[PDB]
């Protein structure tokens, strides 16, 4: 009962941190409301808040130490952080607001909250550290007592309690307002007393040039320090510096103000200091993804309206190509590395013409690019623009590779997103042809490729990097002899390497080989060829990278006698897949392994495996492995109750995978009862129990099956349902 | 669930082995077809066998898949069964380690765990002692299991048909046949054979056997050559398609790892020339899914299956047909691909879409047929043709009538026989259509013998159709005997429909026989009206042993009729020229062999030879026995049927006689008897009196004969001359076919009926 209590609600708190769900409201009632959707019977407690939130701490505690130690089974390269940092971003940043405006400030509650833990979590982390690694070794529970400190929730004697009795904090050292401080051109510490007009003052008169180059701390702006000391910012004040971002953003939209969208996209895509994820962490991803899509797709009747006429619009059709190109990469890093998908987000908001999007079909075919150019592709039964198609290859031909200038008429008379596969159609045809050797004149080349740099031109280049890994691993298997191998790097180092940068291409160049530069990397590798890696390593570190072995990015000189692993997930002959999920079975029948509490190396397991041969593989085997030992934790082979519970372990994990959000369990009632609904989870169980429920069912009328055989699978599927409607989710 | 594409293999002989899950003391069953009472059909009795990795010498395991060697122009005997783990058993059947057997009796060649040579005939289980071996299940998906086999064929051509069509201008079907020279990957002759396997993590796989040899050779290799074992062992493959390509010793390994979420694309070089072939790997092309439709609804892939496709085809690259179906509704859309090389002035180019309206559950690619099968949720098969994707059975209708080609027909399933109510998937535990299309095979989980479902016509009752049926099933066996199939399915299924038309006119029925097998004369280019040289080219014809077969078959409900009883004259006729013909020619060789071996009497290998010599003509006797007793019947007839010659009952008499190769064949195998006699007289037994006995039998038996032969052989000389003179006196050809199939002569001919 109470391990069926722990269980429960470790995987609970761990479904709703990875669903992003903290900032939901619901949050304490759902937690309080769990004593009594797991038990039936009726439970009437009147559990008061300091239960609550020290219910809440060491859940909270135990779940981060089953995390942490659990690592250690896993293989030493099979890196995924999204969740750790998010662990870490909840517990030192949303816990401390929980307790401030959920508590009553008792020091004493939270005192015996952090005094009743075990010391296995202390052994296991200071165990950790070691083998990491005296040096300043702080824990998790040091940064949460700071925090509350700031909020005035305790004095500040009480860190001197927790602390080792050997070291003590000095108390004036430690902050204890939550005023913002900034240190200004002269060194003095300034009260920014206001946020959002510090936002906008400073992005008036932030410089792009500013991005990347500015390594020293030292910048004149406050703003970009802040990004750079992000690890250190108050606890209920970052919550407000958010939500600052999604009202100026969201105005910016209505008002169509080009010169801070763009600027505004360049802060969040570089993610400096783990600036991008606590983004995700309060505000929720599909309300950025609706405004940020919106823009991308209404932004057709903006160029209706506009006639290139002044002296501005130069300005102005730069402030627009950036402002456009910018937000495509935003939504490109959200994509890939922190897994969300475009398709999902047009689903649940109708307002979303899913035919009519040009950014739908545009990611899930970012790496490949048309042989044949098409102005238009929901027309291609007429034959009036495929006439002006060729017409505009040749004309750019023309005019960039011998005229050597740009004429304005043609960017005025040509869309952006003509431009973002003219560009690629263009790269293609050139580098295919020096390669075979139709082209053999590198020098001209070379001053040809620096004018896809300008401002103009610069959403050309988001699809030229993807498309360069399926060109060089053909090469890197073919045959090409040095002379062609090394104008290859010529034309490449030009794009990689360029001479000089504008003010405004300089930060974005950076930021487009930062997306898709570690495929790049290994296959560089394999083989003028340092300083692609040397530039390709430089761009690497500017900001950390997710999910990536810090080895390859600093193998030089280092020889660990241990290959390398790109990938999030990795597999050995020594560790096959079958000794993995063996120890699966061992886990999904006994609980035994540790790979458990873990839906990083368990989500990607799943899907390398298949929902279907994942289920397929355990529940018929289930069978076996009860007909001869029998349930644990019991001593008595009587009962089919206590079977019942064990049951309940694997069905309720099911669920989870299957449900993310709060209105959705009442929609997947009414599907099992009986269009919108399947399309959002076309992998889920439901849907793959349910198609079978009704198919078998058929045969009942038709009566090719024993009705043995189909009572059987509709006691799978009630249980399902039942759990499901007895449980709010 | 996906259905067990490769559980059941039928081989090209007829053996039906297919996996067994759930005999606790057997994992593979071995039956075929037999007729029951010349009417009705039944499977043989299961001959169950157990698999497991210690044969060379205990716990068995699971069968993945079963692969007859019936690709192209293989024999089609030496069945490789891959079991769950990942060996690879080889058996052969139809041979014994010391001599030659039936083709129910199985035997091992090697076990794969290293490759090591044991010989060892297998046994049955239920024949077999109760031994100590219990049902392992390896529930574990390995590095090693086994994805898809291949098969590698050797040089030899393959000649096959590919259309026919309706000649208006003759009002009659004309065929043409088109070789098939080999294409992909082929093993030369100097190699046993060759096979390839993709296990589940990319490690690829050749066993091969050298011709000269015993011993076996494996080589193995991993897709991804990267520097780093991480990666190696990564590639957990959903769907890996061979399909070989017209590239010079090339085979497309088509895979989808779920890794990349990408389609990626592998070429295989292998360069066959003892030394051991090298194979070499070289990445190609990697491209992703489409994850929306036109109108806005999401795709997810059910399955990757790309076609088989030779240089025949106007654009030769295989069609990668990804099965997209849309969630919460009864569409399902096939989106299709074709690979080409990159052109200045490699790809994926998109053709079309084609939307179902029905989800599929399962889908088999024919092999000479060109056909993906897709097997419906509500049982339905819909086989779309490669060639246009339009469906077969409802292609009549929608044909273009007009042309120079007319009604073009490649199968029977044009002419509109379509299969019932199939039982539903969930029931099933595997299906496959059956090679000629005329029905389908399905294994049902309460039934231990498999069941058979054939095609059904509802227009039966419109006798103006019966002109295009018949004409349908005739070319429906021309491609059979092409490929060397036994097309049992097909027997059956043109039997149950000529059943139901005797039902209500039986006189109907019978000129449905003669419509049909003429047009087998016509697309084979053999001709009964020809002149007498063709005719000897007949008689040795292995179709009349399959051809005449077909109205053993489909004339068995007809009692008293005579329409098989002439067909087994004749098959038996051929089995009683197989008899003295057969050894008149060993018998010949006989004769040079004692002059030139005289020189050595007391060698103990003479003696040997000496005995043999006057064995071999004593088993002759009791064939003779028969030969005589065969002539008597037919001059019985003789007398009878002068006194009553309207009893239609004894019409059989006719047809013998009118025979042209029978009054030939009789002729020459009176020559024969004739020489063998003379030589016999010429060169008798002389070292030993007592081996004379057989000698002297013979020419006793032809003496005693109650008929004189001299006399028999004049009468069937006479009837040669005549039948001839009146073909002059009028141009007719279905006389022959009257006097070689009905048995009959017909009504205008009746003054030539009383001539006999």
């Amino acid at each position: 009962d109470m391990k069926l209590l722990r269980y429960y609600k470790n995987i609970w708190l761990n479904n709703k941190i990875i669903n992003w769900e903290i900032s939901n409201p619901d949050f304490l009632s759902k937690y309080s409301a769990i004593t009594s959707s797991i038990f039936q019977e009726s439970f009437n407690s009147v559990q008061n808040l300091d239960q609550l939130l020290t219910d809440l701490i060491e859940t909270s505690f135990t779940c981060f130490a089953q995390f942490v130690s659990n690592k250690q089974y896993h293989q030493a390269n099979s890196n995924l952080t999204l969740l750790e940092r998010k662990w870490v971003i909840f517990i030192t940043k949303h816990l401390p607001l929980l307790i401030l405006e959920n508590s009553s400030r008792s020091p004493r509650v939270v005192t015996n909250a952090l005094d009743n833990i075990d010391e296995k979590v202390v052994k296991a982390i200071r165990i950790y550290f070691t083998e990491k690694d005296p040096s300043t070794s702080l824990d998790i529970r040091h940064d949460f007592i700071k925090g509350l400190i700031m909020l005035n929730l305790q004095p500040a004697s009480v860190i001197n309690n927790y602390l080792r009795e050997d070291q003590m904090i000095d108390t004036s050292i430690l902050p204890t307002r939550d005023d913002l401080f900034v240190r200004n051109l002269q060194g003095i510490q300034e009260v920014v007393h206001n946020t959002n007009s510090f936002i906008i003052s400073s992005l008036d008169t932030l410089e792009l040039e500013s991005i990347t180059e500015s390594i020293t701390h030292d910048s004149s702006n406050g703003l970009f320090q802040v990004l750079h000391n992000f690890e250190s910012v108050a606890p209920t004040k970052q919550r407000e510096i958010v939500k600052a971002f999604l009202s100026i953003f969201e105005d910016a939209i209505k008002e169509l103000n080009y010169n801070r969208i763009a600027k505004i996209c360049a802060l969040l895509f570089f993610n400096f200091s783990h600036s991008l994820t606590t983004i995700l962490s309060f505000s929720s991803p599909a309300a950025l993804m609706k405004t940020l899509i919106k823009f991308v797709d209404l932004s057709r009747n903006g160029r209706n309206g506009s006639n290139g006429n002044d002296e501005s619009s130069e300005y102005e059709t730069i402030n627009i190509s950036l402002s456009f190109s910018w937000a495509i990469l935003l939504i490109i890093n959200l994509t890939q590395t922190y897994g969300i998908s475009v398709v999902d987000v047009a689903l649940k908001y109708p307002e979303l013409s899913i035919k009519n999007s040009f950014i739908i079909n545009f990611i899930s075919n970012l790496p490949n690019v048309s042989d044949k150019y098409y102005l238009e592709e929901s027309n291609v039964n007429d034959s009036d623009m495929l006439t002006k198609s060729h017409n505009t290859v040749q004309s750019w031909l023309c005019d960039l590779f011998v005229n050597g200038s740009i004429t304005d008429q043609l960017i005025q008379n040509i869309e952006t997103r003509q431009l973002a596969n003219l560009i690629p159609f263009i790269v293609k045809q050139v580098l295919l042809s020096v390669e075979i050797g139709v082209l053999t004149d590198i020098s001209s080349l070379i001053g040809g490729f620096e004018y896809f740099l300008q401002p103009l031109l610069l959403v050309g280049l988001i699809k030229t990097f993807y498309w360069l890994e399926q060109f060089l691993s053909c090469v890197k298997n073919d045959t090409i002899s040095e002379d062609i191998l090394q104008g290859i790097f010529n034309l490449l180092n030009t794009l990689f390497n360029p001479v000089t940068l504008n003010e405004d291409s300089k930060a974005f160049h950076t930021a487009v080989l930062r997306l898709n530069a570690i495929p790049l990397l290994k296959v560089l590798r394999k083989f003028n060829l340092e300083p692609l890696i040397a530039k390709l390593v430089a761009v690497l570190n500017v900001s950390p990278v997710y999910d990536v072995d810090p080895r390859i990015i600093n193998s030089e000189n280092d020889y660990s006698r241990k290959q390398l692993g790109y990938g999030k997930f990795l597999i050995l002959n020594e560790n096959p897949i079958n000794k993995i999920m063996t120890n699966q079975i061992n886990s999904f029948w006994s609980l035994h392994s540790s790979t458990y509490y873990n839906l990083d190396y368990l989500f990607e397991l799943i899907e390398l495996v298949t929902p279907k041969s994942f289920l397929f593989d355990v529940l018929k085997t289930l069978e076996y492995k009860l007909a001869t030992y029998g349930v644990p934790g019991s001593e008595n082979k009587r009962g089919s109750l206590d079977s019942e519970h064990v049951f309940d372990y694997f069905f309720y994990f099911l669920v989870l995978y299957d449900v993310k959000t709060a209105e959705e369990a009442s929609q997947l009632i009414e599907y099992m009862e009986n269009n919108k609904i399947s399309i959002l989870k076309r992998h889920s169980f439901a849907v793959l129990l349910h198609e079978r429920k009704l198919l078998n069912d058929l045969a009942l009328e038709n009566g090719e099956i024993t009705k043995t055989e189909n009572e059987k699978f509709i006691s799978y599927h009630d249980k399902y349902l039942c759990m499901l409607k007895t449980c709010v989710f | 669930m996906m259905l067990g594409e490769h559980l059941m293999s039928w081989s090209k002989t007829g053996i039906i082995a297919y996996s067994d899950s759930q005999s606790s003391n057997a994992n593979i069953c071995l039956t075929f077809l037999e007729s029951i009472n010349g009417i009705n059909w039944r499977f043989h009795t299961p001959q169950k066998y157990v698999l497991h990795p210690q044969l060379h010498e205990q716990f068995f395991y699971n069968i993945s898949s079963i692969h007859w060697n019936n690709w192209f122009s293989l024999p089609g005997d030496m069945l490789a069964v891959c079991d769950e783990l990942g060996n690879m058993t080889m058996l052969i059947t139809g041979q014994r380690p010391d001599r030659a057997t039936t083709y129910e009796k199985l035997t091992m060649v090697f076990q794969d765990n290293k490759i090591y040579n044991h010989v060892m005939p297998l046994k049955p289980v239920d024949k077999l002692k109760p031994m100590n071996i219990e049902r392992k299940q390896t529930r574990k998906e390995y590095n090693t299991s086994i994805l898809e086999f291949r098969w590698l064929t050797s040089s030899k051509s393959v000649i096959v048909s590919q259309f026919c069509a309706f000649d208006s201008s003759s009002n009659t079907y004309r065929s043409r046949a088109q070789q098939v020279p080999p294409y992909g990957v082929y093993h030369p002759p100097f190699i046993k054979y060759a096979c390839l396997a993709i296990r589940k993590n990319g490690q690829i796989d050749f066993w091969y056997q050298f011709s000269n040899s015993k011993d076996h050779k494996k080589i193995t290799l991993q897709l991804l050559d990267t520097s780093n074992q991480r990666f190696k062992d990564l590639q957990w493959l959903e769907f890996a398609r061979i399909t070989p390509m017209n590239d010079d010793q090339c085979m497309l390994i088509t895979t989808y790892s779920k890794l990349s979420k990408n389609i990626s694309f592998y070429k295989l070089h292998v360069n066959w020339n003892l030394n051991d072939p090298s194979l070499k790997i070289q990445f190609i092309l990697s491209t992703t899914l489409d994850p929306t439709d036109d109108e806005g609804h999401v795709l997810k892939l059910e399955n990757l299956h790309v076609v088989s496709k030779s240089s025949i085809e106007k654009d030769p690259s295989p069609e990668i047909l990804v099965l997209y179906n849309v969630c919460d509704t009864s569409k399902s859309l096939v989106k299709r691909y074709r690979l080409a090389p990159t052109q200045l002035s490699y790809n994926l180019r998109r053709h079309s879409d084609i939307v179902l309206d029905k989800k599929v559950t399962l889908i088999t690619s024919e092999m000479f047929d060109a056909f993906v099968s897709f097997y419906f949720e509500d049982g339905t098969i819909e086989s779309y043709n490669q060639n246009d994707w339009k469906l077969e059975t409802e292609r009549l209708i929608s044909q273009s009538q007009l042309g120079k080609f007319k009604n073009i027909i490649a199968s029977p399933l044009s002419a509109g026989f379509n299969y019932g109510k199939l039982p539903l998937p969930p029931s099933v535990e595997w299906m496959k259509v059956s090679p000629s299309m005329c029905g389908v095979i399905v294994k049902q989980y309460n039934k231990k013998w498999p069941q058979f479902y054939a095609a059904v016509q509802k227009n039966y009752a419109d006798p103006e159709k019966d002109s295009i049926n018949a004409t349908a099933l005739a070319f429906g066996y021309v491609k059979s005997l092409h490929k060397q199939i036994s097309a049992e399915d097909l027997t059956i299924a043109a039997k149950t429909h000529i059943l139901r038309i005797s039902f209500l006119d039986r006189k109907r029925a019978k000129e449905f026989i003669t419509t049909l097998l003429k047009s087998l004369y016509s697309f084979f280019n053999i001709s009964p009206d020809a002149p007498k040289e063709i005719m000897d080219k007949i008689i040795t014809s292995r179709p009349l042993q399959k051809i005449m077969l077909l109205q053993l078959e489909l004339g068995s409900c007809f009692s008293q009729e005579n329409i098989e009883e002439m067909a087994r004259v004749i098959l038996y006729l051929k089995n009683v020229l197989f008899a003295f013909n057969g050894v008149a020619r060993n018998f010949h060789f006989a004769i040079e062999q004692i002059s030139n071996n005289s020189n050595q009497q007391q060698n103990p290998k003479l003696f040997q030879t000496i005995f043999s010599k006057q064995d071999l003509i004593h088993s002759l006797i009791p064939v003779a026995k028969w030969f005589v007793k065969f002539i008597t019947y037919l001059t019985q007839e003789i007398l009878i049927l002068i006194n009553d010659p309207t009893n239609k009952e004894y019409t059989l008499v006719h047809g013998i006689f009118g025979a042209k190769m029978s009054r030939t064949l009789i002729l020459s195998i009176l020559n024969e008897i004739k020489k063998v006699t003379q030589i016999v007289a010429k060169f008798p037994e002389t070292s030993y009196p007592i081996l004379n006995e057989s000698s002297t039998f013979l020419k006793l038996v032809l003496s005693e004969s109650p008929v004189d032969f001299e006399k028999f052989e004049t009468f069937l000389v006479d009837v040669n001359n005549k039948f001839i003179a009146l073909c002059e006196q009028q141009p007719s050809q279905e006389r022959e076919f009257s006097l070689l199939v009905k048995a009959e002569i017909p009504p205008e001919y009746a003054k030539v009926g009383d001539f006999l």
